[PDB]
This record gives structure tokens, C-alpha cells and sequence, in this order.
């Protein structure tokens, strides 16, 4: 899917299981049925109370972001905007009219288009923006949600314990129910911490490294188009845009 | 962040309570020591 | 009531009894009803102090505002206003007022009158703002009852517990009655931590999500007003107010 | 007293103690001198040592801002500033001087005095806002003193309980004397979660609440005597000033 | 949560006590053989090692 | 040193001190070496990884701002700028130079010197800015080690406490010295949790307090300087800069 | 290394070491395989899974930010700007460019060679603040990768504790061992909460106070070269830049 994730995961399934294993434990024991169903089911409840469903149909979109192999085609609209620049210093924008068509980044043509209509310049940055920030909410509306089911996951593993509890408490007299018991006890907590901690609250993380650099890459663009549109030299947009890249 | 701290005690404290549950349930009683406790404790409320 | 709310209470109530039935339990033991007094009544004083008693008056519209359906009216008006802009391309001051005279959206139809009576551009953007920030802040006023309930449910929860060790510890006549007496006292910590996070805290997440999503569509309608003013063409406008429609 | 602050510390006294009674508890158990000075000792020590002297003389004062009833005078103004408006046009600036002559609000008073004056639009922009942020720097002074009481009354309560356990295992060899300490131990704990969770961090809110609205009723006048000093007219004006009410 | 966690100090606190509470019980209240021996009975099939 | 801190400290020290004799225990049993060498210690240890060298040696000054009596002399400053405001009025900037000199206050001293030179108003604006916000920062920069050190103390207690009962656990072979070691190692979460809440979290908290008042007396000495330079006449003077005083 | 790093490491060391040895006990029996393993390969595993992998080379690059000793040649550059400003009134800009033709520092460098080549203000402005702020940003994804390996290792503790009861309780064999097993179990959650809030979280603040003051040295000669830009007089300029220094 992606390499650091990949990693990640070998890493922890080797590191948290391998530990385990090592000390002479069985994997059977780290399934427990009641402890499953209080945390996963009661932090799916707190998530589908707290958005509204439409919300819930982006989830795929979310992951599908995260998980995405890394593209350095910046560097190449970097190099397109430069000659670009240079096309609208040497001829009319009717030339641009040509270069800009067919391009496979949306944003730029249609921004360039915005230029060869001849629309005003602080308009064109007013249209252009929206775009932007339109993108930049989409995607924090995504970590959103792994960040709440992140934020449940523990709580639900205390209700899980306390629960776990209320039962040992119950029987301290009949030695043979109380192991099935405290196992839940601590079962409980293990899934509220681990899947909180490893799954979730990653995917978000993640999520937001991913959000931050297109959202650098629209910055830069939008650099580009409005240098074009001033009439700067080669030089000092090269320079401008150089800035946005690392 | 100030509290950074609150929620890795009560995990760890609660561990332990969770053996000690199991310890106290592997274990006979005292007959006169758990009274001496029980009248005093009792006496505590002011009753 | 939408169907994401009726899963989620659903998959909640199933979630925290079968976490409970499952292992041998009974709903007769999870209820008591002086640890209902004390959490609930508890965290309802706590509410009532907090806020001003006219606060506390408008909490069933905030429930309103949370679990109302989505109906999606967005996708009509951005019609509406690109055939506003239609007319005032060629008879703007007369003709834009008949269309709107019975139109259903209100925040449209006053903003359109303002350029009517020919106000100028930062005035009619003035007027708009005062409205649209007046919705966001009654909106917030709501959510702040149901996140500040979500703080004090838990801490009554502990009120009640320690409250029940006081009783138990006390008349400990019994060593083979202090297990089964000590789990009652545990029964508050559940309903606390326990409706802070199933209903309160998830409610005013909702309310949260829903306003985003009011805010959003009289920002939109803004934008349409002072784009039918500045004479836009209708690609221009359509261009614009799509930015905010997902 | 406000109507809503009566009915919540009637709410929250019939709940905790009357649940308690309901368990068979008795009221004078829970009293306990020591705890008293290491929760309440150890709080004033902490909010002394956090503020300067001179804020804790305005503790008083900001009770009585929480505790204070409403009687909503802003429609009375609301009608004089629209009367005002109109004066203006028709009389000149001048006769504007003999309605405001007593108006028994001193900002709005003093506001219209400005324009009477002359003062170009920037400035008395400038003045009136300076004043208003004054205000609100004030509240939330008075807000922050109980927000750290509440902060600091919970801690002070489990430095309470560990000096508690110390005394009992120190005095563990006679179990007779297991009692007095298992006491302080809990009613430490007891008057921490209460204090703060019932009288500290609920009047902060309270605060924070009844000043939000003094607030927005000085915007309302400064937004009403820029509207004055403009000429506007008297179906903008109401327009203008009703954004403010709800 | 920046507030709302507010009330974990408080539960930590609970959790104390009543650590304190079965710490002592265990103290000196001999383990019955028969229990203990009993409860590695217990548990042994629910971790299965 | 300071009225509301002396006050403080007596206060907490009868506070917990107190309230440990009232049960008759001895001071020895509540003193620890092991305890205090990993809370202040560990503390010590992490406070100086986390900042360069140069910063401790701040550590001073910053106690100093902290607990340093109060002599605010903001009435005396805001009579001697409205006098100048009249006499630069009415005689010409010149005749201010004279009275400026030997002022006490630096920051007044230097503004006027500004004016004097006929510097213009958003340069003078500029200049006095970056002065008050290098003393805002620098304020700022010694809270923060003292909010840091508060935030590692208590996690250092974590350490010595579970330390401590590591070795307790060693004596479950016998109830023979079991409590007297539980209560020993309990001892490094009290002094973790009792020097950030008593000591290091209130001197933060003072830090901010005084550094807040400071800041509004040079922020009125703009208005001051800038309404110096405007022309304003001393009524006008006299309100605004009222505003800033408390 | 940076000096105050290097004592902070041998009190650290010597406060954790010599407070367990000095109670009790053995070196020996504070190093655990399998408590590594987990603590260390899970915080591994959630940092892997939170970033893309070009982010986790930056992590060698950060270390050196936060060990860096101070070169602190601020002052002999605000010298050089000082000289600079003179260079300019007299001859033009011309000289400026002979001056700074093999300066040191790059951002100077480029933002004279800007103002020689006759950029305008707002531009030279708006192309050096780019730069300012690409390493704000650059400097705070390294700070990220610190706090969130710290933020996931007291969990890892927490997960390594009880996977370790988990396989106890299974076999619990012998009932004079039981406390040395369980005890050997909580040598992780030490690892985890010990490594979080002395090596990690710790390092995180240095490399926020060492960019704070980078990022200071870069506004000020900003504010130079705007002010050589403006043709302001050699006190003004050094009075300017004097703000920047402490």
C-alpha cells in the first residue's frame, strides 16, 4: 500500500506479538469476545452519533488519501510555469491559450485560463483561493473522524474495565469464574489503548502530512499563476517558486 | 500537556488494584484483626 | 431523527448491555437507582448554575438543529442565483426583485433587496456579515450546554462512587458481603463516564457538524448577491459559487 | 441570586445529600476538620501564590457580575437609537445633544458626545472600541481567578489522599486506628471533586456567559452611533441593530 | 479533550484509595493454599498460556 | 518579596503541615531521600535537556518579575503625557524636548525623542511595537520554564513511585514490612504532584499575571506618544488613555 | 554537545540510577528484553505508521538542530548591516553590492542583491518572507516527529505492562514467586513514561527554542534590508534592529 506504513505495521505486529510470543504466551489469549464488543462496538456507536452519515461515506476517501504513493510530479509543474513565464514574456497570451490546454493538473489550467480571459489579478487570487480552502476543509473533515474515534477508543476501554470490575467484585468467593473475569478486566484496557494508539490516531496523523503537502503544491501554483500574470522575469519566479519545494 | 501525567497513572494504578482484587480473592481472613478495623471504622461515620 | 443517530444509539445500547449480558450479567444488576439520582440530578445542577436560565430555555432547538434530516436545498438556489444574475446582466434593478418576492430563503431574498435599493458594494457585504455571524454565534451557544454537561456527568460519577465507599467501608459488619456491596458503588463511575461519552459529548458534536454545513450555505448565498452585483456572467458565477457545494 | 442559580444549588444539594440519606449515609460523617485544610488550605494557597493581591480584592465584585438578575433593558435602546436616528436628518446634529442629555446609559451617552463634537469617524471608532475591550478585559479577569480555584481544588484533594494512606500504613500495626484515616482519605478526595466541579469551575462559566451578553449590548451602541454619524436611515438602522438581538 | 479530561485527576485519585483499601487486606490475611493453588486452576485455560 | 506570596506560603505551609500533625504524624516519616533525589532530580535532569544554557540562567530574573513588590506608578505617567500633550499644543514640539528629558521611564523618553525628529506616524508606530513585543517575548520565555518544570515533576513521581514498588513487590513472600514499603514509595508521588501544583504552577501563573500589567502600561504610552504626535486636545487625551488604567 | 544537554544527561542519569540504587536493589534487575522490545519497536511502529518516509530522514537533520552548540554571530552582523546602511547614503547601491559580494550569510546576500537590482519594497518584502516562512514550517516538522514519538511511548508502557500480567496470570505456577513476575512486568511502563519525559519530549523543546532563535536572526536582517532599502540614518537603523537582540 505505502512503504513507511508498511514498515510500520511489520514493526508493530513483530514488536507487540513477538514480545509476547518470546515470553512464552499464546496468541489465542489476546481475543476476548465481551472485551471486542464493549470498546470496538461503543466507540462505532460514539462515531456515528457524533457525525451525520454523509460524513461516514467519505471514510474510504480518508484512507484512500492517506495510503497514497508519494508523486514528485511538482518538480515538472515547476519547470511548466517557468516556460510559461517565458511565453508570456516573449508573445501574446493567446500563446499561453495553447501551452496552458491539455495539461494534467486542473488547478494550473484553469487558472492560466483565468489569465488569458484577462480577468483582474485580485480577483484571480480571490477565485483561485477558494479552490484552496475548499480542498483544505475537505481534508481536515476527514482526520476529523479518525481523530474522534481515536479520542473514544480509550474511554470505552475504562467503561470496559470498570465493567470487567463490577463483575470480579461480584465473586470473590468462587475462585473458578473469577479467571474468565479479570481477563476481561484487562483485555479491555489493551484493545481501548492499542487500537487508539496504533490505528487510529496514526491514520489521522497521516492524513494530515499527506493534506499538508497538496495544499503546498496549490500554494505554489497559485505563485505561478499570478508571476505570470504580473509579467515577472524567469529569474525571480523561478526564485518565488523555488521556496514551496523541498 | 499539564496533565500529561493523570492518564498514565490511573492506568498504571488500576493494574494494580486489579492483581491486589485477585490477591484478597486468593486469601483466607484474620478473625479479630478485621474487627479491630470494623468497630473503629464504624466509630469514623460518628455513628 | 437521522438514521446515523438512530444506529449509533442503537449500536450504543447493544454495545454496553451486550457487554454485560454476554459474560452473565443482567440489566437488573446495572440499574440502581440512587446512583441515577446522583449522576443525573447532579450533572443538571451543575448545568443550571452555569448558565443563565434563558440559555437553558433554547435547549430543545439545539436538539432540533442536531437531529433535523438533510435535504440538500443547495443544489436548487445555486440555480436560482445564476438566473438572477441572467436578468441583471440586462434589467437589473427591476426585473431580479419579482423573481425573488416569494422565493423560500429568506437570508436571499433581504440580501437581494439591499442591491435593489441600490446599496452600495461594502455596505450590502456588511449588512450579510452581521447576519451570518449571528447565526454561527447562536449556534455555539448551543453546543456549549451539551460539551459543558459532558465535563460535569464524569466528576459527578466520582461523587457518587466515593460517596457509596463512604456508606460501604463504614458498616463493613460482613467480610463476605463487602465484594458484592463495593460493586454497587462502582455502578455511578459507569453512568458517568459512560453518558459523557454515548450521548453528550457525541450530541454536541453534531451540533458542530451541522452548523458547519448551515454557515457554509449562507456563505454561499453571499457570494452570490455580491457576485449578481458586480454584473458577472453567469460561467464566472457558476465557477464561484461551486466551490462551495461537495 | 439568579432564578437559574437558586433551582441549581437546590437541584445539586437534594441530589448528592438526598441520595446519600436514601443509602442510609449520615450528613455529619462527611464532615472531616483535617481534610478541610489540606483541600480548602491548599487551594487559597495556590490561588495567592498565582495572583497578585489587588485581583483578589476584585473577587468580590465578580460574584456579584454572576449572581446579578437580568432585566434586559437593550429593546428600551434599541427604539432610542432609532428615534435618535432620525432626529439627526430632519433637527440637524444638534438637537441630538438635548435627547441624550440624561439617556441613563453612559457609553451610548457619551458616544453620540463625540459625534455632537465633531470627531471624524476613524477616531470614534477607535475610542468607543478601546472602552468595550476594556470591559471584556475586565470579566475575564474576575473569570480566571475561579477557572484556577477549580483547577487546583482536585490536585489538592489526591495530595489529601496519599497523606491519608501514609497515616494509616504508619499506624497499620493497630487496625483500631484503620478507620480515622480511611475517613480522610476519601473526604479529601470528596471535597475536592465537589468544590470544583459545583462551586468554582460552574460560577466561571456563569461569568463568562453574563459578560459575553454585556458585550454584545456595548457592540449594538457602537454599531448604532456609527449609523447615527452616517445618516442612515431608519429601516437600516433597525435592520443593522436587530443582527445584535436574539 | 483539553478540559473535558479534566475529571481522569479526579479518578486516579479514586483508584488510590481503594488500592490502599485491598493492599492492606492482603497484608496478613495468609493466603488459604487451597485458593491460590485453586486459582492458577483458574485462569491457566482462559490465557492457555 | 511580595504580600499575596508571603501570605501564600504561610498559608500552604500551615495547610498541609498542619494538617499532618492534627493526626499526630512526624515530620520524619513524610521526608524522603530517595523520593527527592528522582522528583527533583529527574526534574532538574529534564528541565536542562530541554532549553540551551543561556535560558537557566534567566531562571533568576524571571523570580525576580515574578515576586517583585508592586509600585506602579501608571497615574503619575499618565498626568505627566497629558501635560505634554497641552504644552506641545500650545508652545510647538521644541519645548517638549526639554520636558521629556530625564523622564525615568526609558520607553516614554525614547518615543517623544521620536516625534521630536519628526519621524512619521506609522514609523513611529512601527519602532515602539518591536519594543513591546521583544518585552512581551522575553516575559513569555520565563514562564515557560517554570510551566515546563511543572509538567515533568509529576511525571518524574510516576518514576519513583513505580521504582518504590518494584521493591515492595519483592515482599509479597511476606506481609512482614509490606506496608511501611508501599508507604515509602507513594511518598515520590506526593512531593511530584505537591511542587507542581504548590510551587512551580503558581510562579508561571505570576509570571503572566505581572507581565500582562506591565505590557498595558507601555501599550497606553503609544497612545500617549502617538496622541502627542496627532495633535489631540487633553479631554480627548484624558479618555483614551483613562481606558487603559484599572 | 550543547553544555546544558550534557549536564541535563549526567543529572538525569545520576538522579534515576542513583535514587533506585540508593533504596535498594540491582542495576541488573532494571534491564528487561522483552519491556525494550515493545516500548521501543511499538513507539517505532506508531511513528512509521503516522509520517511518509521522506519525513523520517529528516529526523537525523533534527537531532543536530537541537545539539547544535551556539555560534551567536548575530552581533557582528548587525554590524555589517549597520556599515552597509552607511556604504548606501554615500555612493548608492551600487556599492552595496561590492560589500556584500562574499558575506557569509545566504539570506543576506540574496535579499541586498534584490534591492541593488531595484525590486520593489513590497516585493522584496513579499520574497523574503517566503523564505522566513519555509523554515518556520521546516523547522516544525522535525519538532512533530519528537513529540508524537513521545506521545505514543507511555502508551507502548501501558501495552507492554499488560501483555506481561497477561501471560503471569496464565501460568501462575508458585505462590511465594507470584510478586517478583508481576513486578518484572512494570519495568516497562518505567520505559515508557521514563524515555517520553526525559529523552523525547525533552528534545522536542529544544528544537522549538533553538528554531525561535534562528528564526529571530532571519526578521532581523529583514528589517535591515528594508530599512538600507528605505535610506534611513545609521541610529534609527541600529535602534531598529536593536529590538531584535537580548
Amino acid at each position: 500500500m505505502d512503504i513507511a506504513t508498511l514498515i510500520g505495521l511489520i514493526a508493530g505486529a513483530v514488536a507487540i506479538i513477538g514480545g509476547f510470543l518470546w515470553e512464552g504466551g499464546q496468541i489465542t489469549g489476546l481475543f476476548q469476545g465481551t472485551a471486542a464488543l464493549i470498546v470496538f462496538g461503543g466507540t462505532i456507536a460514539a462515531v456515528l452519533i457524533s457525525y451525520p452519515m454523509h460524513r461516514i461515506r467519505t471514510l474510504p476517501a480518508g484512507i484512500k488519501l492517506a495510503f497514497k504513493p508519494n508523486r514528485s510530479e511538482v518538480n515538472e509543474w515547476l519547470e511548466d510555469i517557468v516556460e510559461m513565464s517565458m511565453v508570456a514574456r516573449r508573445e501574446g497570451v493567446l500563446a499561453l491559450e495553447q501551452k496552458v490546454l491539455d495539461h494534467p493538473n486542473i488547478f494550473l489550467r484553469e487558472g492560466i485560463q483565468l489569465v488569458v480571459d484577462g480577468t483582474d489579478q485580485p480577483i484571480v487570487r480571490q477565485i483561485m483561493e477558494l479552490d484552496i480552502d475548499a480542498k483544505e476543509q475537505e481534508h481536515d473533515n476527514y482526520a476529523k473522524l479518525f481523530e474522534s474515534a481515536g479520542s473514544y477508543a480509550p474511554t470505552m476501554g475504562i467503561i470496559g474495565t470498570v465493567m470487567g470490575l463490577i463483575q470480579v467484585l461480584g465473586h470473590l468467593t468462587d475462585p473458578s469464574q473469577l479467571g474468565p473475569s479479570i481477563a476481561v478486566a484487562f483485555i479491555a484496557t489493551l484493545y481501548g489503548v492499542a487500537s487508539a494508539n496504533l490505528i487510529f490516531l496514526p491514520i489521522a496523523s497521516k492524513i494530515r502530512a499527506k493534506s499538508a503537502e497538496e495544499i503546498l503544491v496549490m500554494e505554489m501554483i497559485l505563485e505561478g499563476v499570478l508571476s505570470v500574470q504580473n509579467g515577472d522575469n524567469a529569474l525571480l519566479v523561478r526564485k518565488k517558486l523555488n521556496t514551496y519545494i523541498t | 500537556p499539564h496533565d500529561r501525567w493523570m492518564i498514565t497513572y490511573a492506568d498504571l494504578i488500576t493494574l494494580l488494584l486489579i492483581f491486589f482484587v485477585m490477591m484478597y480473592a486468593m486469601s483466607r481472613l484474620d478473625a479479630s484483626k478485621y474487627e479491630e478495623v470494623t468497630s473503629s471504622l464504624q466509630t469514623t461515620f460518628q455513628s
